[PDB]
């Protein structure tokens, strides 16, 4: 990750050449893994099986919130494909003038 | 290497965030590019001849 | 100064008599080996060499064996109430201490010999042998860590303060670092540094119904391993005790010890071997641990 | 020592299949993959065909039941596929591991003699030319494992088929230890 | 010009309100469209003006 | 002049603690057996002899392990550090150094002893027994040759000098000989006379995307082996280690280590032990090698 | 090669008396070998299994 921006549980950080290593032949999950007793290195990344996010609440209790944010195709010697997780804004009431829509509503 | 930003700093040193960095924040917060803005005029703005103020 | 040898009869335990081999009546002289023996597996093709995985072998520890009575009968029931005290117990603890280190073994009785060569006053000079379960392991004192709250400082926190309604400015390396956060108290890690095998958790559960014990996490944030168990009523301390050999669960309600086996999450207690990372206490006010891990040669 | 790629099993059930898309835009069968580990081969007994015994080596990763062997040698063998045309063949050592002990000693099994495994053949097909026996005896389809094609040498198979006893169903391995033999080929 | 200045360096030009103009002075006035790029949204409700 | 004895933690690594057991405080002395066994296979048919293959079999080699502290908490301080770095690595490198050789040999920890025997200070007197990896190996720096262009000579040289419009003379013996060649800076050659086991090499890539790697070339010009990669992007530098018993292959660039192992070609690879003739660079810009070489009696 | 003159690459040399050592039943592709780092001895003949120009 070179230049990449994330905000995750409210905590904004960046990744400025942040390398992590894969299993071959695997779908790797990509987790940004926050743990606020680790004062000096509150955030980490990892590289998993499965999308193990865990929706700890890190902001009003103890715990370590993970949480996928990309997911990282490989074969045998490299990246086949990259798909990013979605970035979801959950609202209540929405006042609009126009929208464009590429999926599905 | 990881740049933390929104961590408090026990000896005041550790995480110092700045206008760049908070300024990148705001950006994702609000979904906007380097091409759109976010304005709002709490007073309309006069127009005197060839002027806007 | 000088090195002292304890032999233990239930160490990490209430009821542990204590031997002192160094200097007390009966002693343990002249160890034969403290060192350690490994079989490396070795293949070589044509001159150069391949190396397999290396079985780090213990040998059994022998010792000269003196007793120091005053009369027959005096050094005749140190003998009995030494070795018997050896034999009630199914293994015994031995304690290697000097000005550096205090590390255990865990030796299991292997030969004891008694001979009629009686020195002045029917002393002995005998050889004890010993086989062993574990040789070397530190018995550490694990406890939490707290996390403190930052000083608040004008101009490099982030406040609105002086001048109406407030200021907080933007400066390269002094900007604003936040100073900690509000309920800072609620962040507790219990720290797993190294590798442990067995621990000794006392644990006190606060809510009664709600399943009461401790998990594990690794580096990354995933449980492992979790002694969980449920109770009808709240019992005031959980005693659970990981090594093998004796494994002990029991939760304490007044005086009577109630075994917690079978009311215990079997799914989540996955492995025994605690790793890197660190410990989380699911439904607990307090709790005391004792850590117990490997140490090969010391 | 040996040079060893270790692969796991070459199933027919998965390689035999036309999905692979070639450079030139066509659909051709999955090629092999890479090795799961590049192993060092020590205390071994190899053999070339595996006409009389079956082959046994220790091998530095802990390989299982049914991964394949390749065993790899600095030197190449020319074999003439065409009357005038040869080929730069690699050498190369082609087994499947049977069994494998508590010292990671693996029981080698030639590649070929564990493809042609529980095939049997009737005497219809013994009726016709070597040709037509090899031709039925290679096939990923009915093999217990893959094979991407055969190279023979037409003079040496041109000869009509040796005469079966009774004239019943015999085994692959039977029928092609029988052919062999009067070949004078393994 | 849409130049990323919170990352690399240059000078950063966005257009925010369009004034049409006459010889004396100002005719009509359009503010810029606030543009707000997002992947997904799980909404109540929603009241739209213009278009989908 | 005397013998040199050094102990490497990781040799051809960063991280190479280096004990003087020479000199240093923990001194190894009379070394078992430093020579060789051979077993040559010899059947006899009627009184004629005639021999098969020859293993060269390699014994432990056992020293006399001697502390030279201060005091009691000194020495112990010592057999605790010592003994624990041999066991921290999976192999140890021995040095074998005199005025006229400097050999290597790879150890893996056998037996070692520790007794209350203490002689003044509390002195440690203790036997090390060591298994045999590989025994005597030189470690050298392998670099490659330039070709440098012969000098101008009249009448010598192929030329059209002197009287106009130039001359050359075919003579006999001394005749026309060509002075060098235009460019003869492109001429390098990384020379390979005896054979080589394993090597440490840092591979300096050119191209990405393009197999970046050794390749080596026997007598005839032709290919055995070659350890080739193909990278998605420019690695600074691509760390190759050949030995057996922990074999490196990681694409370097920046302060991330990644690993090569399956973007390298496993049909090229066709073995590990390096022949006589020579190598060459495929899509690389610069190359700094280390190369051992194996000898069974020194 | 009792005397035989080759070019090979644009270079011109000669063998004379020269023995290359065959492989028995074999086809032998006899090779003739450059290698301009080789200062004093900068060709060489082979016997090989395969046509390997
Ligand atoms: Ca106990
Ligand atoms: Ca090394």
């Amino acid at each position: 990750y070179t230049n990449t921006s994330i905000i995750a549980g409210g905590r904004y950080f960046e990744l400025l050449n942040e390398t992590v290593a894969l299993k071959g032949d695997s779908v790797n999950y990509i987790h940004a893994n926050i743990d606020l007793t680790q004062t000096a290195n509150p955030v980490s990344l990892s590289a998993e099986t499965a999308n193990n996010s865990n929706g700890v609440d890190i902001n009003n209790g103890s715990g370590v919130l993970k949480v996928c944010f990309d997911i990282v195709t490989t074969s045998g010697t490299g990246v086949t494909s990259t798909k990013p997780i979605v970035q979801t804004s959950t609202l209540d009431s929405i006042s609009v003038n126009d929208m464009t829509v590429s999926g599905s509503i | 290497t990881i740049k933390n930003f929104t961590f408090f700093s026990p000896n005041s040193t550790e995480f110092p965030v700045g206008s760049n960095n908070d300024g990148k924040l705001y950006m994702m917060l609000t979904g906007m590019d380097y091409r759109t803005i976010r304005r709002k005029d709490w007073s309309s703005p006069l127009n005197t001849a060839l002027n806007v103020q | 100064m000088v090195r002292q040898y304890k032999i233990h009869t239930n160490l990490d335990g209430t009821d542990d008599k204590v031997w002192d081999v160094t200097n007390g009546k009966v002693r343990f002289y002249q160890p034969s080996n403290l060192g350690l023996q490994s079989t490396n597996n070795i293949w070589q093709s044509n001159g150069i060499g391949v190396m397999g995985t290396r079985s780090i072998t213990q040998p059994q520890i022998e010792f000269k064996l003196e007793t120091f009575g005053e009369s027959l009968e005096e050094n005749y029931q140190l003998m009995k109430d030494f070795v018997n005290d050896i034999l009630s117990k199914k293994f015994v603890t031995l304690e290697y201490q000097t000005e550096i280190f205090q590390v255990y073994a865990d030796l299991a009785l292997a030969d004891v010999t008694k001979t009629e060569g009686y020195g002045k006053n029917g002393t002995f000079s005998e050889k004890i042998t010993f086989d062993i379960i574990t040789k070397w392991y530190t018995y550490e004192n694990l406890t939490f860590d707290k996390i403190q709250n930052g000083k608040v400082i004008a101009g490099m926190s982030k406040i609105y303060g002086g001048t109406a309604p407030g200021n907080y400015k933007y400066i390269k390396g002094t900007s604003y670092t936040y100073y900690g956060e509000s309920d800072i108290d609620r962040l507790s890690r219990w720290d797993i540094k190294e590798e442990i095998f067995s621990f000794m958790g006392i644990l006190y559960p606060k809510l009664p119904k709600t399943p009461a014990g401790v998990r594990f996490l690794d580096d990354i944030g995933n449980e492992y391993t979790a002694i969980v168990f449920k109770t009808e009523q709240v019992q005031d301390y959980i005693l659970i005790n990981t090594d093998v050999n004796d494994e002990t669960y029991q939760g304490w309600k007044g005086t009577t010890a109630l075994n917690l086996f079978p009311v215990m999450d079997f799914e989540r207690y996955r492995t025994r071997i605690i790793e890197k990372g660190q410990m989380e206490l699911i439904n607990l006010s307090k709790a005391e641990f004792k850590i117990k891990r490997k140490a090969d040669f010391v | 020592m040996l040079e060893a790629n270790v692969y796991d099993n070459f199933n027919p059930n998965y390689y035999n299949i036309s999905d692979f898309s070639m450079p030139n835009g066509k659909k051709e069968k999955r090629g092999l993959p890479i090795p799961k580990a590049r192993c060092q081969v020590i205390n071994y007994e190899l053999w070339e065909t595996g006409y009389l015994y079956t082959s046994s080596a220790t091998l530095t990763v802990s390989v299982e039941v049914g991964d394949i062997v390749q065993i790899l040698f600095p030197e190449v063998v020319p074999i003439e596929e065409a009357l005038g045309k040869k080929k730069k063949l690699n050498l190369d050592m082609v087994y499947l591991v049977t069994d494998v002990d508590e010292s990671n000693k693996a029981t080698l099994k030639n590649y070929f003699w564990a493809m042609i495994e529980s095939l049997d053949v009737p005497n219809a097909i013994t009726k016709t030319t070597n040709f037509a026996i090899i031709d039925y005896l290679i096939d990923p389809n009915k093999n217990n494992l893959m094979s991407y094609g055969y190279f023979f040498n037409s003079s040496i198979f041109a000869g009509k088929a040796t005469i079966n006893r009774k004239a019943e169903t015999s085994s692959a391995h039977d029928v092609a230890k029988r052919i062999f033999s009067k070949v004078q080929f393994q």
